[PDB]
């Protein structure tokens, strides 16, 4: 149930003496140390060449958010505005309308992607799989205001990874 | 909590902080040196010692 | 003519030697800080680009700001801004440098470090991952690349 | 004369490195700065112990100044008398090293 | 039904003891190789 | 004729420099499971100059010093002691063959602190005056044990000519009969040079906070040239070459894969112990290294009368 580190006793005969004494003269610890840090010398070492190869992802994985669309070209949102009731950060604004065929549609959908923490949960929030968290991890700009994401963005965003996206969502879909 | 959805009160009772608190005591006596090989011998991170 | 060769080739000379020698200092805050230092793990090995290992504040070039910021740390980072030699440059890291992130609405943490510093870099995250500030450092080089100094000294 | 050329080559290229090293960004018209150690104010407090390994320092090697000669003098004759002078002379070097090792001389500066 | 499981048998083996090889000669041995080499130099 | 062996002394030293800097950054990586520079250039080859060039561009730091005299005066010093430390080295001949070139290397060695005194007195900073005054006593406690060690092994030689050191070695190398001094020689000459696990500056204010990155840069290089002229030195002292006098060059190669590896070894005793604290090597220099190595100068004295052997003095 315990056990005793560092509790065990020194012999005092004459061979762990001299042990001990021609270990003290001589350094054998300090060789040991030398020739292990030698023998991790002439390893392979395990570096990957950026950005030629990448590192392991899994298909749960959480980067950029997008908004998808029905297999029709139908966008899949409608509004209902549970992603930005349970967003942790309040990162998401959402403004509605009914368009011109009385569909119940977003006028704004806009993530602040400066405030959001990646967490996921619009997306298993979301009833009707619009929006996701898609792979894309790269995305790293050089101005604050280009990382406020309006909803012409995330269309966008969706349009260019559905071919991703898709592939993923079927692939997890049967562990939700 | 008080019946809500939404916690009244939630205290974080972290160990770092009691660490951090007796480092006093630790380092009374020592070197330089050996304050900062106190301060790593206690696992502190401080973003659960300020919360 | 030769004097805009001249100082073209100047130009990509001085532009290759600053992006390809960046010393970076850190500023070890938050979660972001141990993303970083798993940047610096042999899997990813930031100083195969020439990007040394927790150089000093005297003597980097890049400041990554990598946590959050709050009211009682601001001073001390302008005070460290303000002593790194020129040519300087700011990396951001994950959302509570860019925009204060989880903590935004809180009474003590300034919302993003770009109130305080100017910042070049935007790395989006929380945090981000290893990869993604490794490209955001190349995307850094790509910036200091195409640098027009000695041209913009020329023609004014 | 080949010697002070050397010795005169090498203080020049140190000093061409140095002065390149200095006045190159000094053509340079960057910026000026305000800028407006953890003791702020605080005078240099007197320590007695580097004082005293500073003395001790200078008086080895005094005596290692007087070691010196050992390899000429292993030469003489007089083989016995140079024997026992170089062992007198180690051993007091000895026990003046143990004296201060006795005295609590290295303490805190082992 | 279809999870992520162990297998029937359970996994194999795996260590989680100290392992040091205690290698190399005695002092009896090293003083007398260092004194062999001293003896040999001074000849 | 003389300027043009003066300059090929001088000029390899610093390109021997930079690629010190490129192969202990290298090294370490090998070492610590992961890769060095490699892309800048062919296996980091042109990582040097892309070094040099930035901190030769770099803003200078513009300090308040207290005296630019010796603010100036420090890296001169520096590198001057730094390249005139090579001339008495035989390579099998010395570039300026000396009588006394070990007591002239002792005597230089010597007076390389003051550049550590007058880096820290000329910043204005008080906790960088307390760091050189801690980094000169460990510098000059050393310096007391060199000059023991480097007394005994002379015994076995005769005089204090560099050159004679080849011929004593002719028969067999003089790390067999003096193993425990030159061990004691390596550790005093890693201390020396203010290297790991002696390194104390980088460990928790440097003598040279204030000073700006080229001069920084002239410094460090000063420090490397340092090394690499105390490995040479050492490998001269136990590990001496057959040296053919119709070829020369086959003793230029024997020392210079020696030294090489001798350096490899400070890179590798870099990267794998923690630091000492400053009593803690205090205490095992004036009470571990000394009274061995005073007992051995007794030893070495008293050892070639009792078997016959003293040296020729010519
Ligand atoms: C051999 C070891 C390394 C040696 C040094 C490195 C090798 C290359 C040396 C020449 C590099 C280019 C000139 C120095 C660097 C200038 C960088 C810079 O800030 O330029 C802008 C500066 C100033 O340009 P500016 O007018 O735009 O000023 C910008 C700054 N403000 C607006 C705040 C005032 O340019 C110079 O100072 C010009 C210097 C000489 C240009 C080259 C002449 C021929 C050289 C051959
Ligand atoms: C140039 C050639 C290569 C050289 C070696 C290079 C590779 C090895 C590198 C090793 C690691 C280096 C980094 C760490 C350096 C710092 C640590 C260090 O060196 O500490 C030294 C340690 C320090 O000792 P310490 O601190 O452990 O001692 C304990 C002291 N108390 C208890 C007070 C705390 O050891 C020495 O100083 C010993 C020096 C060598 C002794 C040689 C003795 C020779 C045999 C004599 C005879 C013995 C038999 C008895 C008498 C018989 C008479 C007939
Ligand atoms: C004692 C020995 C000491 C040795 C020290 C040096 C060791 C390393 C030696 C060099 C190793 C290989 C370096 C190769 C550099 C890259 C060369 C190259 O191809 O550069 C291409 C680049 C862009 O070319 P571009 O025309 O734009 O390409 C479009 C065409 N598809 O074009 C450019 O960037 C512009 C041209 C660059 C040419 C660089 C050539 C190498 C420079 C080496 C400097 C040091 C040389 C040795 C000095 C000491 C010995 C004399
Ligand atoms: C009057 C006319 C002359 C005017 C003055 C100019 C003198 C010559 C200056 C050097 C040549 C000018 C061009 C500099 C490089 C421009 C081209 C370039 O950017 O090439 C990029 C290429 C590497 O591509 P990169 O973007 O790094 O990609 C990473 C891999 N995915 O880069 C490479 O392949 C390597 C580039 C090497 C550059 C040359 C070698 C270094 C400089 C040597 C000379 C100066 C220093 C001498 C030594 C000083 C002491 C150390
Ligand atoms: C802040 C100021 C500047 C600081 C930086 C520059 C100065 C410090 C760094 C350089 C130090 C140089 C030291 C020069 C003396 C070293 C001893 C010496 O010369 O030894 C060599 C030799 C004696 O050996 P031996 O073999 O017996 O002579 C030939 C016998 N057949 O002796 C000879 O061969 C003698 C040759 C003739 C006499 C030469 C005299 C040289 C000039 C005087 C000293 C110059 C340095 C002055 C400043 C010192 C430091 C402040
Ligand atoms: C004549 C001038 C030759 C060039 C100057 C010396 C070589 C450049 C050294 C630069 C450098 C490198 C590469 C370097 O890797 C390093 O980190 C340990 C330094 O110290 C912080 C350096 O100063
Ligand atoms: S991942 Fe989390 S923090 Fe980000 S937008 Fe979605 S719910 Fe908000
Ligand atoms: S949870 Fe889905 S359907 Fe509801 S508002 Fe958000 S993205 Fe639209
Ligand atoms: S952005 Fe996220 S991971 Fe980074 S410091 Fe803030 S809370 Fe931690």
């Amino acid at each position: 149930t315990y056990k005793y580190v560092n509790l065990r006793e020194p012999s005092m005969d004459m061979k762990s003496v001299t042990d001990r004494a021609a270990q003290t003269l001589l350094w054998t610890e300090l060789i040991r140390g030398l020739g292990m840090t030698l023998s991790y010398l002439f390893r392979e070492p395990a570096t990957i060449n950026y950005p030629f190869e990448k590192g392991p992802l899994s298909p749960r994985f959480r980067g950029e958010h997008a908004l998808r669309r029905y297999p029709s070209g139908e966008e899949r949102c409608i509004a209902c505005k549970l992603c930005e009731a349970v967003c942790p950060a309040q990162a998401i604004t959402i403004e509605a309308e009914p368009r011109a065929d009385g569909s119940r549609r977003t006028t704004r959908y806009d993530i602040d992607m400066t405030k959001c923490i990646y967490c996921g949960f619009c997306q298993e929030a979301c009833p009707v799989d619009a929006i996701v968290e898609g792979p894309n991890f790269e995305f790293s700009t050089e101005t604050h205001e280009e990382l406020l994401y309006n909803k012409e963005k995330l269309l966008n965003n969706g349009d260019k990874w559905e071919a991703e996206i898709a592939a993923n969502i079927q692939a997890d879909y049967l562990y939700r | 909590s008080d019946g809500s959805s939404r916690p009244y009160r939630c205290k974080i009772k972290a160990p770092g902080f009691a660490h951090l608190a007796g480092l006093d005591k630790m380092s009374k006596g020592h070197m330089l040196a050996d304050v900062v090989a106190i301060i790593g011998t206690q696992d502190i991170v401080f973003g659960e010692v300020d919360r | 003519s030769r004097g805009e060769y001249v100082v073209a080739k100047l130009d990509d000379l001085i532009n290759w030697a600053r992006r390809s020698s960046l010393w970076p200092m850190t500023f070890g805050l938050a979660c972001c800080a141990v993303e970083m230092m798993h940047m610096a793990a042999p899997r990813y090995d930031m100083d195969r680009f020439g990007v040394v290992f927790r150089a000093s504040p005297r003597q980097s070039d890049v400041m990554i700001v990598a946590g959050t910021l709050t009211n009682k740390m601001a001073p001390a980072l302008r005070k460290v801004y303000d002593q790194m030699p020129e040519p300087r440059y700011v990396v951001s890291m994950g959302s509570c440098a860019n925009g204060g992130g989880y903590y935004h609405y809180s009474y003590s943490v300034v919302r993003g470090c770009d109130r305080i510093v100017p910042v070049d870099i935007y790395v989006p995250g929380c945090p981000p991952t290893a990869e993604a500030l490794l490209y955001g450092i190349l995307q850094l080089q790509k910036k200091i690349k195409r640098e027009k100094r000695l041209r913009i000294w020329y023609r004014r | 004369m080949n010697l002070m050329i050397t010795l005169l080559t090498n203080f020049t290229l140190a000093t061409l490195l140095v002065t390149i090293a200095f006045w190159l960004p000094q053509l340079n018209v960057y910026s000026e700065k305000t800028s407006p150690d953890p003791m702020g104010s605080a005078r240099l407090p007197f320590s007695m112990k580097f004082f005293l390994v500073a003395i001790t320092f200078l008086l080895f090697d005094l005596e290692i100044a007087l070691l010196l000669p050992l390899p000429w003098a292993s030469q003489t004759t007089n083989l016995n008398t140079m024997l026992t002078m170089a062992l007198l002379l180690i051993f007091l070097l000895a026990v003046s090293l143990a004296y201060e090792w006795t005295q609590k001389g290295l303490e805190w500066t082992e | 039904v279809k999870q992520d499981m162990p297998p029937v048998g359970g996994y194999g083996p795996i260590d989680y003891k100290r392992n040091l090889p205690r290698r190399g000669l005695s002092g009896y041995s090293m003083f007398a190789v260092g004194i062999g080499a001293l003896l040999f130099g001074y000849w | 004729m003389f300027m043009i062996n003066v300059l090929t002394l001088i000029i390899p030293i610093l390109l021997a420099v930079a690629f010190l800097t490129l192969v202990e950054r290298k090294v370490l990586g090998y070492m610590q499971f992961r890769k060095g520079p490699n892309v800048v250039g062919p296996y980091g080859l042109l990582q040097p100059i892309a070094d040099a060039i930035k901190l030769f561009i770099k803003e200078p730091l513009r300090p308040a010093t207290s005296s630019i005299s010796m603010f100036i005066l420090a890296p001169i010093l520096a590198l001057t002691l730094a390249l005139t430390m090579w001339i008495p080295l035989p390579m099998p001949y010395p570039l300026i063959n000396m009588n006394l070139g070990v007591l002239f290397m002792l005597a230089m060695s010597s007076l390389a602190v003051y550049s550590i005194l007058w880096s820290g007195w000329a910043s204005n900073s008080k906790y960088a005056l307390i760091g050189a005054l801690r980094a000169v006593a460990q510098t000059i406690s050393y310096e007391v044990t060199l000059a023991i060690i480097l007394l005994s092994v002379l015994l076995m030689n005769g005089s204090f000519t560099l050159s004679t050191l080849i011929i004593t070695q002719e028969q067999v190398w003089l790390i067999f009969p003096a193993w425990p001094l030159a061990m004691m020689w390596f550790i005093s000459t890693l201390a020396e040079t203010n290297r790991a696990p002696f390194d104390l500056t980088e460990g928790e204010s440097g003598f040279n906070v204030e000073y700006a990155a080229g001069p920084f840069a002239l410094f460090f290089m000063a420090e490397y040239a340092n090394i690499i002229m105390m490995n040479i030195f050492t490998t001269t002292l136990f590990l001496g070459a057959f040296h053919n006098p119709y070829m020369p060059e086959l003793y230029t190669i024997n020392f210079t894969i020696k030294s090489l590896l001798l350096s490899i070894t400070f890179l590798w005793i870099r990267a794998s112990y923690p630091r000492f604290r400053y009593d803690q090597l205090m205490h095992l220099l004036w009470k571990n290294f000394l009274p061995l190595t005073l007992a051995l100068c007794m030893w070495h004295v008293s050892l070639p009368i009792l078997l016959s052997s003293i040296p020729p003095q010519t």
